């Protein structure tokens, strides 16, 4: 249980925005120009990582 | 190869030994000690998975 709880901990991990616009790069990317969008995108990769 | 010493008397030792069991046990008030009484705070807090 800990195990399985562990994983499914990092993969509600991936809904969290951490600061930024949004939690889903594609919309990061549709919506923001790709020096704007670089900024949200170091944000995601910082918290996912 | 044939000397042998052996005892002749004995000796009663009281020993201590000091061994940790336990240590104290804390908690912490994720909120208060981030975002103490702040509203912004605590909503910017909630982004953070
Ligand atoms: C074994 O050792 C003990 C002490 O560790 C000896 O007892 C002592 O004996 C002397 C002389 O008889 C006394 O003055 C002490 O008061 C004794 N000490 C204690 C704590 O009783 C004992 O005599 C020794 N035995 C042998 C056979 O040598
Ligand atoms: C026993 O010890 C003596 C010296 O302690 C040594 O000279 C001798 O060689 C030993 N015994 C054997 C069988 O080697």
């Amino acid at each position: 249980n800990h195990n399985a709880q562990a994983l499914n901990t990092l993969v509600k991990q991936l809904s969290s925005k951490f600061g930024a616009i949004s939690s889903v790069l594609n919309d990061i990317l549709s919506r923001l120009d790709p020096p704007e969008a670089e900024v949200q995108i170091d944000r995601l990769i910082t918290g996912r990582l | 190869n044939n000397s042998i010493a052996i005892p002749t008397n004995f000796t009663i030792s009281v020993t201590t030994e000091i061994l940790p069991v336990s240590m104290t046990k804390t908690s912490v008030d994720c909120t208060m000690y981030i975002c103490g009484d702040s509203t912004e705070c605590s909503n910017l807090l909630l982004q953070y998975g």
